């Protein structure tokens, strides 16, 4: 991707989500990445759609096998299950990577920074997801020190109904509910999020309203599930 | 049942 | 590591891969259990099947829509945009190719020659003329005759077998006609003789559809469904 | 629309 211009690498990018070939367009959005320029917008769409169309195939894939490890419990299931488990985790030590040392640090704006927090927390969530013992402990703070330092931030600089302090919120809630094993306090973010959000709808502009009312009805079907 | 979180999507 | 691995670990992974939806797993642990050399089963000839036509299929449709693409940009004509994309589709294409050499091979060092009985054969010869189709959707000018005679000659082998060898209903044979006759369609450039094999392989199995045992009816009413839709889109 | 091939099923 080094002698690839980031023009290109962006176009393929674009040309790589047509194609549905999704492990491509991740791999030409890291190559977009490592030129240092900040992304744009569009591009960070592009960042987070094609890993998390990675990650969550992976995801889906341990999900099975994991289930038929369980049920069972020769060694087949569990060195597959192994295997699969190791490529996920080095999908999300990737994205981490790229986190640590281009996208966070170089982020000017706030949106920016609790976006790529954000998605530091939901990559330390995917590695919480399969890790077990004292390595679960230190992932776990991994992920909440992200989500709440972006939480943080979003609560100063950002209206309770912007789409990202919304996403963030909703993914916050989901690592209390199945990560962190704090339901009360899943279901206290998600109802606060949700009036608090209501509560601003008036103020939101029109290019953020389909995707922030998809937010908020989410939060409410988690809500409906949780209670 | 699991928790949705944001979705892959624009 | 997969030439020691046990084959009966790796027909278990095959099928681990395909429950979990990772078919490029699925079809490497296939080609694993090939590569052990014994003949393969019914449920195997289904998971290597399965499996390469996943993968195969994916790069099929990727490749469709960069084409696209690159042909739709190209005749815009601008002088500034189509490289990124020509290279692209190449990208895909080169992986597309690579998938369809590595099932070739399998059939040709392992599988057709020591297949035990017809039926299996003929499967084999099949999928060797469907990898070859698949070549021939990519290649151009005289490559492309080469890949297109392989193909032909695969399939009329098959076919010569499976009109003496094997019943009108059988589900191989069925999807071996429906594939040839897309084969003299959509590569051929042959309606004639694709309308011709699909109307003839159609009448001949309704013509037996009566005797058909029930365990192969559900498949041999569905190909024989998609054989007079083809017609349907052809006249 | 493309001609139908045997589809991908067991
Ligand atoms: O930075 C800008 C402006 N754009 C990039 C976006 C910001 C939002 N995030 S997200 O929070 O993951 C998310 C929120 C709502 C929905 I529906 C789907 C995803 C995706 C990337
Ligand atoms: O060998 C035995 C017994 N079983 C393996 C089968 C034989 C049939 N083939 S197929 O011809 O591709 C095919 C025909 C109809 C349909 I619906 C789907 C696929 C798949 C593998
Ligand atoms: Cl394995
Ligand atoms: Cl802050
Ligand atoms: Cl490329
Ligand atoms: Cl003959
Ligand atoms: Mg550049
Ligand atoms: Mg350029
Ligand atoms: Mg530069
Ligand atoms: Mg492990
Ligand atoms: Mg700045
Ligand atoms: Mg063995
Ligand atoms: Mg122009
Ligand atoms: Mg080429
Ligand atoms: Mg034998």
């Amino acid at each position: 991707m080094g002698s690839m211009e980031r023009a290109s690498l962006i176009q393929k990018a674009k040309l790589a989500e047509q194609a549905e070939r999704y492990e491509d367009m991740a791999a030409f959005m890291k190559g977009a990445v490592e030129k240092g320029e900040e992304l744009s917008c569009e591009e960070r769409n592009l960042l987070s759609v094609a890993y998390k169309n990675v990650v969550g195939g992976q995801r889906a894939a341990w999900r099975v096998l994991s289930s038929i490890e369980q049920k069972s419990n020769g060694p087949e299931v569990r060195e597959y299950r192994e295997k699969v488990e190791t490529e996920l985790q080095g999908v999300c030590d990737t994205v981490l990577g790229l986190l640590d040392s281009h996208l966070i640090k170089e982020a000017g704006d706030a949106e920016s920074r609790v976006f790529y927090l954000k998605m530091k927390g939901d990559y330390y969530r995917y590695l919480a997801e399969v890790a077990t013992g004292d390595d679960k402990k230190r992932i776990i703070d991994s992920a909440r020190s992200a989500y709440q330092e972006a939480m943080d931030i979003s609560k100063k600089e950002m209206p309770p109904t912007n789409p990202i302090r919304l996403g963030l919120a909703l993914n916050f809630s989901v690592f209390h509910y199945e990560i962190a094993n704090s339901p009360e306090e899943a279901i206290s973010l998600a109802k606060t999020t949700f009036d608090e959000a209501m509560a601003d709808l008036h103020t939101l502009s029109e290019d953020s309203y389909k995707d922030s009312t998809l937010i908020m009805q989410l939060l409410r079907d988690n809500l409906t599930l949780w209670t | 049942q699991r928790s949705t979180s944001t979705p892959n999507v624009h």
